[PDB]
RNA sequence: GAUUAAUAGGGACAGUUGGGGGCAUUAGUAUUUAAUAGUCAGAGGUGAAAUUCUUGGAUUUAUUAAGGACUAACUAAUGCGAAAGCAUUUGCCAAAGAUGUUUUCAUUAAUCAAGAACGAAAGUUAGGGGAUCAAAGACGAUCAGAUACCGUCGUAGUCUUAACUAUAAACUAUACCGACUCGGGAUCGGCUGGAAUAAAUGUCCAGUCGGCACCGUAUGAGAAAUCAAAGUCUUUGGGUUCUGGGGGAAGUAUGGUACGCAAGUCUGAAACUUAAAGGAAUUGACGGAACAGCACACCAGAAGUGGAACCUGCGGCUUAAUUUGACUCAACAC
RNA sequence: CAGGUUGUACUUCUUAGAGGGACUAUUGUGCAAUAAGCCAAUGGAAGUUUAAGGCAAUAACAGGUCUGUGAUGCCCCUAGACGUGCUCGGCCGCACGCGCGUUACAAUGACUGGCGCAAAAAGUAUUUCCUGUCCUGGGAAGGUACGGGUAAUCUUAUUAAUACCAGUCGUGUUAGGGAUAGUUCUUUGGAAUUGUGGAUCUUGAACGAGGAAUUUCUAGUAAGUGCAAGUCAUCAGCUUGCGUUGAUUAU
């Protein structure tokens, strides 16, 4: 995916990503999953300039309720 | 044979505490009663780290890579298969403030 | 001619303290949806997957808007409330403890059949509301079977007015008022001195009153686990309500000019049957728990058996007889 | 280069008695909280507890053994006996299932010659046990002609087979591979038929490297290769040992 992208913005000219990273948040887990660092990682191993980086997660103040059971996933 | 004095929640002086969604499973889990560990840790693999800061545009950032913070709730059935928490004997059962 | 004035109780008052309550206000992202822009072929979800969603452009990105909830992080062996329970801003309304009193009353008190106020969730009635989840249900998967655990949906519900309902492991499974018996730091709220500074709604120090607890310890208690009460009990009596008398039958039957619209709640048996049921703790054994050892167990390899013919054991099957012991390593060229 | 002799001779080789030797020795600003210990290099015949074994506590497991025992309890058979013999069968009987195993599927091979390479075991109550010469037979094997040894003396300090050197054969059910068969000959045994073994011509099958599974194994080790001993009159594809040639890979 990384090498896809890069490739495209070296054709739009383009040095340097600012990035802004995120899982699926709000009520969901915010621990973002395991192509995160791969990706970033791909992206700059590609030879493109990092700018700053932030993680946005939604990030509720208070929460609508979980999809899960009131007793969450059994197994 | 009542196990914990404590019964495993912090709580004491109130009859009710807000009941908070456990992370692995979802499972609503009472706030005292919750294994709560704060996590700062990297986004980032070390050698991941040594690629990518090579790579940073601006050359004014010393750490200037963000951590995550991550505020983990465990229920109980949760931390302890995940090993968050594990099985100790009767005497350090008691054991508060332990690590390193 | 009026006893003190209980480290009794009621009241007054003074600075506080609190996530106690009721009204108003008000924010905040988040979920869901919509709008307006973008861009494209995949999104979802799982152990894999499939139901789903997708070119009518999803997921994704930016900016707004609608609509119901919910108050994260700070958040704790911290606080308040009679318990249930209570966490965004501000304003209002009444209420409360503790402390502070060389204030006032003067036994006004303790506990409590009657009788009353509350009382999670779920549920019920009549309207609202409906974003999220989500009993029932519809489907996918899994499975021998799944009407289950998992996934995609989804109604009642979840929220709200008026009303009912009265129940929980409504749990410290520990009644309330009062004494007295060890030690130690810390904590929340008052107060009293003292000290430092950058001189204060902040620090520190020493007192003390009241809270929530904790850590040691008992030549106190207990069947023990354990308990600073679960102690001051055969050296048995401070005051007061409640509850139990082996196990099931059974919270069943029945009766309730007791309740409830209903669900049901409260009250509540006996016949019959039975030798134990039960509590803590010890040692084993076991575990689809955690950790740690060791072995050619694996690591890295090799020679191979298993395939073929034959030989030699077992078992079957024939037999007059096919003598017999020995079946996981721990029988079977014994 | 080989024999035969020899000595107040001698100990390297060979027996094998005494005593040495190894204790993880020496070194190590190697790891060890500097303690036990581990590790490396060097020396060393030997440093995996040198190597390979023997012995094997407490407790078990109604493990196996009345068929090893003139160790037995109890039960049973007791004269056409479940006693002690004799004759013929049987245990080896075959549609099949399951184990140990020998041999192969070949070229790192098969076959034809040549070649002074072992170790460890055995051995005669006298002709009987190992057997050396010699002779006969094409052969397995037979004579009995000359002999040794109850053995460090004799069989023998040899007689093994992989291996090596020539030569044939040429990647095909081929001489790879030989199962199965039919005649002949020999040996052990009164007895060989239901082939005891061995010899000669034939005959030549499966097998073209092996499904799911799965065994053992770390150095003179695996693997290949023969030899002995037990059994035994005769019969090793077994066992228990013995050396020869010698690895791949992990400490
Ligand atoms: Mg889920
Ligand atoms: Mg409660
Ligand atoms: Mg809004
Ligand atoms: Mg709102
Ligand atoms: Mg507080
Ligand atoms: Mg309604
Ligand atoms: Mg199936
Ligand atoms: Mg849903
Ligand atoms: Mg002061
Ligand atoms: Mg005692
Ligand atoms: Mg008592
Ligand atoms: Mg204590
Ligand atoms: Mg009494
Ligand atoms: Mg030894
Ligand atoms: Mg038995
Ligand atoms: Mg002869
Ligand atoms: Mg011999
Ligand atoms: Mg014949
Ligand atoms: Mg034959
Ligand atoms: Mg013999
Ligand atoms: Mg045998
Ligand atoms: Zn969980």
């Amino acid at each position: 995916a990384a090498i896809d992208v890069v490739n495209r913005c070296k054709e739009l000219k383009i040095n340097a990503l600012h990035i802004k990273l995120r899982a699926k948040g709000g009520v969901e887990t915010k621990q973002p999953g395991p192509g995160a660092q791969s990706a970033l990682r791909a992206l700059a191993r590609s030879g493109m300039k990092i700018g700053r980086i932030e993680d946005v997660t939604p990030i509720p103040t208070d929460s609508t309720r979980r999809e899960g059971g009131r007793r969450g996933r059994r197994l | 044979p009542v196990k914990r004095r404590n019964a495993g929640r912090s709580q004491k002086n109130r009859g009710h505490t807000r009941t908070v969604p456990c992370t692995n499973c979802g499972r609503q889990v009472a706030k005292d009663k919750a294994v709560k560990r704060y996590t700062v840790r990297d986004m980032v693999d070390p050698s991941s780290k040594r690629d990518i800061q090579q790579k940073l545009a601006f050359e004014n950032e010393k750490q200037g890579i963000p951590k995550l913070y991550v505020k983990l709730q465990y229920c109980i059935s949760c931390a302890i298969h995940s090993r968050v928490v594990r099985v100790r004997c009767a005497e350090d059962r008691r054991i508060r403030r332990p690590p390193i």
